[PDB]
């Protein structure tokens, strides 16, 4: 049997304070890249056609 | 003391909560401001600043600003310019002035309609109800020769003479211009003036929302987790008596 | 021409039943009013009501309708 | 005096308790909980909510008895006279 | 306390007001409200801060400037209705903690309520003239009317008009004293809060059940903080929620009509909170005899403390009250859709109705009940 | 001016007094009383035995408010119990000062 | 402290930080600016206060107000140059105050 995630978390980050922080600090940075980006399309997939990021498709260099 | 008629609530391209402006109709119906309400009714707290978000190009609203302003800037050094220049500009007023708006109106005083919205009650369908409604004075009834007979108006006689018919005029697109589409196709627009960040700031709704539901049941685990002890208590009195 | 979705779809509404009905008042009202419009009588209050479920109806039609 | 010191004197009171990782932040929450609801929810319900039931009837009582006293001249008096 | 780094600093001597003030056990989240309230107080502070430093008061100008502040300045939209989307919600915040102070009647705590209430008193005002600032015509007739309502003392009325005016008019000095006043005022309300805070931490927290609790308490730093961290942020949801989608649903003052000194508009009422106080205003037919209403009214709160006759405090154990309670609750929102509406006679009546009505309630029922239950109960 | 009548108020008495939670939630008439600086000499008069078995109840009964969760209906308080322990130690007090008070008037 | 008004209210026990502090025998003058200090400070705040009603910060206007305040304003001269007065004075009020730390070292605190 092996330790299961987080028993090694554990052992590995929570335990040392600064550890158990730091991971904190990290996983925010990627988050909000990706979480920015990938919420986007959810308002943008339904909103269609109706900005001129569709629209000035129509008229958009020249 | 008139009946106080109430729009019905029409289904619209930004009704829902996410939904969103959609600028082909607003880049056609600026252009009957550009035509018809550029007569009496102005705005005036907009720059050309609209560029791209009315998908203006960057030229495209730039030379099309350039036609619009021009007015003297020789008055010794002093001036003013013609030809605007930059899109900070706002636009010329068809009156400068109550005194010259109200006389050439002849007693109405046309109001500008930049957040108009926002200030009469019931949203768009107020305008696009009075924009439709005119009706055949009742028996009975007779009115101020300038004012014209809706039950939109308050006093439900107004000296506006209905501008839209079928194609007053000709859209940008070449869309066939329609009495009510040329009515509707403008109630989009300044459902857009008074929040130009309105679509923008919608954006932060759907972001805060799966925000939300994060913290809460989160918080609400943490909370309890603490309390877990104390509504785990027992007691015991076993006294020495 | 163009006809409009618009006034085309008034006709099929104020083909409903309590349009006509208070039409009818109009009438009613007017036809009361028509010698008697000397006296303060007037039916703006009726036109009001007749117009007011009038659109109710138009409501949930041309919008979709148009463009 | 230091405030948990002197506070009061009390005498053979016994308390037990566990570390909170001993335990669950769930423990049967919705099967235990649900019934509770009622004894609360039926216990003031008895006492609070009617009047405010009178309140909404006045509110469209008048209404509509405003709505009439204006709305319609040609009622007490009909356009006749 | 030995190396205790609460004494190293004598100042955090004096932070041990707080982590280990004992706390009661059994508390509703209807005793978040206190620490809650300041919550508001704070956030507003930045707001009207930073929006104050683009806005400026002159009276040809200055409204005008404002169109200019959520249109061209950085993100100026989101944060005007953030110091105004805080307010009323402030205000919901307040009775609430007013509401706690009843339910248990805790105003058994005698100074202390005194404090409560003064503390109220100005914070009204306040945003009274915080509302003055938009310039909007209905900001401009509703400070017209108060002042032109003021003017009724028999003798010495009148100058005090135009002295707080400055002149005949509403014109600049009306404003921009105000200016000062709406911004000025709220930070010694800041400087009056820990007062009315100091006396609490003689007694001690008040619980439900009008029993003293002394037999069990808790060191507040790891718990109730917790649950405020919950109720704190809870707030901020419905705020932030109202703000964006539905910005001007409790906007519902529709003017940014540029105030016109001649024009009126068709209808005038204060804000929404006001206006049960503005109704009874219109009770009296005597314009003199509304204002001693009108101010009276709430003054009343002063007066509880005097009525308390029972022998066991908390209303959950005196079942009959509570109905008065409750009754008396409607008829404050009563007079809130009665107030919400103009001066026909339907109303009118009902109006005049619930006036004489609301007195009755706390004035004479409350008192009256409790005697009975005594003997009732055989006390 | 009651004597069948009498017997006729009891019901609510024992019904009032079941229509407060007190009942239910263990407590007595005694227990309950507002705070008074006669209590005050009054609890000090208190044996014990008396005195700490009032105790040991508030103890337990604020516990359940934190969880909202009522005694099983069959052990709650009931209506022929009562003990009134409390008031006649009260009621000594209470003269002491209208003696003090009355020879304090003149 | 037998029925002291002092600790009636429990805030006038906090105002015995005042009326039985300590304090040495022999002391300079110089001693008297820490007191001294807040003294401006309050005067200060009223006249900028009342100054500013009046007063009104326009990138293009505002300079125009000030000679609308010390002219058409009730005895507005007298306000305005108050407030700008005290200011260095005030500021001698601090060094002073200041002075004596060094001359005494008392900054040993
Ligand atoms: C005839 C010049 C003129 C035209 C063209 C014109 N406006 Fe009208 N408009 C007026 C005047 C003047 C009034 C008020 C008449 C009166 O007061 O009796 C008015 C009425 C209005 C009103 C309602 C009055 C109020 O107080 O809000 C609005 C809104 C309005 N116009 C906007 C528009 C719109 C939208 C259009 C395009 C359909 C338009 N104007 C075209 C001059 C004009
Ligand atoms: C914004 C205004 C106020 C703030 C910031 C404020 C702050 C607080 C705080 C932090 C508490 C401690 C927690 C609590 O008991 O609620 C409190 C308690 C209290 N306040 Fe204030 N309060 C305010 C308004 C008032 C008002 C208006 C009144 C009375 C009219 C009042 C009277 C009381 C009372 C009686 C208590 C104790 C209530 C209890 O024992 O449950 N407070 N207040
Ligand atoms: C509880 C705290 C406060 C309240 C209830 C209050 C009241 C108000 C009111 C009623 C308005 C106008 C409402 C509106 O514009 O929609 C307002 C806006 C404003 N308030 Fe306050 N005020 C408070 C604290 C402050 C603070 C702390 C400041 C400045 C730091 C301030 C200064 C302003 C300013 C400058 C505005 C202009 C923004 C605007 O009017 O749109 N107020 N505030
Ligand atoms: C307006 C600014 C200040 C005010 C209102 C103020 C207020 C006071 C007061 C009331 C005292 C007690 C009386 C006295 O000892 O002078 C005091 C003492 C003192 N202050 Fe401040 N002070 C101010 C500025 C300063 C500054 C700028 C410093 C150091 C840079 C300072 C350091 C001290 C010291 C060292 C003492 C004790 C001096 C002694 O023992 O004689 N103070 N201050
Ligand atoms: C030690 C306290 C203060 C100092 C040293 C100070 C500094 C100044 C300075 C340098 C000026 C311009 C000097 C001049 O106009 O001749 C001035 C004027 C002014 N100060 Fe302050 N300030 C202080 C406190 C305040 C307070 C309390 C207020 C407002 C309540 C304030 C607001 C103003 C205003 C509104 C003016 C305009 C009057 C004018 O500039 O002529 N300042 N103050
Ligand atoms: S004060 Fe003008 S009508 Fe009452």
């Amino acid at each position: 049997v092996a330790p299961t995630l987080t028993a090694r978390l554990y052992s590995l980050l929570f335990r040392r304070t600064s550890t158990f922080a730091l991971t904190i600090v990290v996983g925010a940075l990627f988050f909000e890249r990706a979480f920015d980006q990938g919420a986007d399309a959810i308002y943008e997939h339904i909103n269609e056609g109706k900005l001129w990021k569709h629209i000035k498709h129509k008229y958009e260099n020249k | 003391s008139d009946l106080e008629l109430h729009p019905p609530s029409y289904p619209w391209s930004h009704r829902g909560l996410l939904s969103s402006l959609d600028h082909t109709s607003i880049r056609r119906g600026f252009q009957v401001y550009k035509q018809v309400c550029s007569s009496c009714h102005s705005m005036d707290y907009v720059a050309y600043r609209h560029l791209v978000g009315v998908c203006y190009t960057e030229d495209e609203a730039k030379a099309l600003a350039e036609e619009v302003e021009v007015q003297d800037g020789p008055n010794e050094d002093g001036e003013m310019f013609m030809r605007p220049g930059k899109l900070s500009d706002y636009f010329p007023k068809p009156y400068p002035n109550p005194e010259a708006a109200r006389a050439a109106n002849n007693g109405a005083l046309p109001p500008d309609l930049s957040y108009i919205v926002r200030a009469r009650h019931g949203g768009e369908d107020y305008v696009f109800s009075l924009l439709t409604g005119y009706c055949e004075p009742p028996t009975g009834v007779s009115l101020r020769e300038g004012l014209y007979f809706n039950p939109y108006f308050p006093g439900q006689a107004i000296g506006m003479a209905p501008p839209i018919y079928n194609e007053v005029l000709e859209f940008d697109d070449g869309t066939p211009a329609t009495m009510s589409q040329v009515a509707k196709d403008v109630c989009t627009f300044l459902r857009w003036a008074a929040e130009p960040e309105h679509d923008h700031r919608k954006r932060m709704g759907l972001k805060m929302l799966l925000m939300m539901g994060l913290l809460l049941p989160l918080v609400y685990a943490m909370k309890r987790h603490k309390w877990s002890v104390l509504k785990s208590r027992k007691l015991a009195y076993r006294p020495p008596k | 021409e163009l006809v409009d979705p618009l006034t085309t779809v008034r006709e099929q509404c104020e083909q409903l039943e309590k349009c006509v009905k208070a039409r009818e008042r109009l009438e009613l009202c007017d036809e009361r009013v028509s010698s008697r419009s000397q006296t303060e009588e007037d039916c703006t209050e009726e036109l009001l009501d007749f117009l007011h479920a009038r659109d109710h109806c138009v409501a949930h039609k041309l919008f979709n309708s148009l463009k | 005096g230091r405030q948990f010191g002197h506070l009061t004197r009390v005498r053979h009171v016994i308390t037990y308790s566990l570390s909170p990782f001993e335990q669950r932040a769930f423990p049967h929450y919705f099967s235990k909980g649900i019934p509770n609801v009622l004894r609360r929810t039926r216990a003031c319900i008895l006492r609070v909510a009617p009047p405010f039931v009178a309140f909404y009837l006045v509110y469209t009582w008048g209404t509509q008895e405003f709505e009439k006293s204006k709305r319609k001249n040609p009622a007490a008096y009909e356009n006749d006279r | 306390m030995t190396n205790i780094r609460k004494s190293h600093p004598l100042m955090k001597i004096v932070n041990n007001a707080f982590i280990d003030l004992p706390a009661p056990s059994n508390i509703s989240s209807w005793w978040n409200f206190g620490s809650l309230l300041g919550i508001c107080l704070i956030l507003q502070i930045l707001t009207g801060l930073f929006l104050a430093m683009h806005y400026t008061s002159d009276t040809t100008t200055a409204f005008s400037s404002v169109t200019h502040i959520c249109r061209d300045v950085n993100y100026g939209w989101i944060i005007r209705y953030m110091h105004a989307n805080g307010a009323s919600m402030f205000f919901i915040c307040l009775y609430m903690h007013v509401g706690r102070g009843l339910y248990y009647g805790s105003y058994t705590f005698l100074e202390t309520w005194n404090i409560g209430v003064i503390l109220l008193l100005t914070v009204m005002a306040t945003a009274f003239m915080g509302y003055v600032l938009p310039w909007g015509q209905m900001s401009f007739w509703g400070a017209t009317v108060i002042t032109n309502l003021l003017s009724a003392i028999p003798y010495i009325g009148t100058n005090l008009v135009e002295w707080i005016w400055g002149g005949f008019s509403v014109d600049k000095a009306t404003l921009t004293r105000f200016f000062a006043f709406h911004f000025i005022l709220p930070f010694i309300i800041m400087a009056i809060a820990m007062v009315h805070l100091l006396f609490l931490h003689e007694t001690g927290s008040n619980n439900p059940t009008g029993i003293s609790s002394d037999v069990d308490k808790i060191p507040f730093h790891p718990y109730y903080t917790i649950k405020d961290i919950l109720g704190a942020l809870l707030l901020i949801l419905a705020l932030m929620l109202l703000v964006l989608f539905a910005p001007d649903l409790l906007g519902d003052p529709d003017n940014y009509t540029p105030a016109n000194p001649l024009n009126t508009p068709p209808h005038i009422k204060p804000e929404w909170y006001f206006l049960f106080a503005y109704a009874i205003l219109r009770s009296i037919p005597n314009k003199l005899g509304g204002v001693l209403a009108l101010a009276f009214s709430i003054l009343i709160l002063a007066l509880i403390p005097l009525l308390h006759t029972s022998k066991q405090r908390s209303m959950m154990f005196r079942p009959l009250s509570q109905c008065l309670f409750w009754a008396l609750v409607a008829d404050l929102l009563t007079l809130t859709w009665i107030g919400g509406q103009p001066v026909e006679h339907p109303y009118i009546t009902i109006g005049q109705l619930a006036s004489v009505l609301y007195f009755l309630l706390i004035l004479v029922l409350m008192p009256t009940a409790g005697t009975i239950e005594n003997k009732l109960l055989k006390w | 001016a009651v004597s069948a009548s009498s017997r006729w108020l009891e019901g609510i008495r024992k019904w009032y007094y079941n229509a407060a939670g007190f009942n239910k939630l263990g407590l007595m008439r005694d227990d309950t009383i507002h705070e008074n600086d006669d209590v005050k000499e009054a609890i000090r008069r208190l044996p014990e035995n008396l005195y700490n078995d009032r105790v040991f109840r508030i103890k337990r009964a604020l516990d359940l408010s934190m969880r909202q969760q009522i005694l099983p209906k069959e052990q709650w308080t009931k209506y022929e119990e009562d003990k009134s322990y409390l008031e006649p130690y009260l009621k000594e007090v209470i003269r002491e000062r209208k003696e003090r008070e009355e020879w304090a008037k003149k």
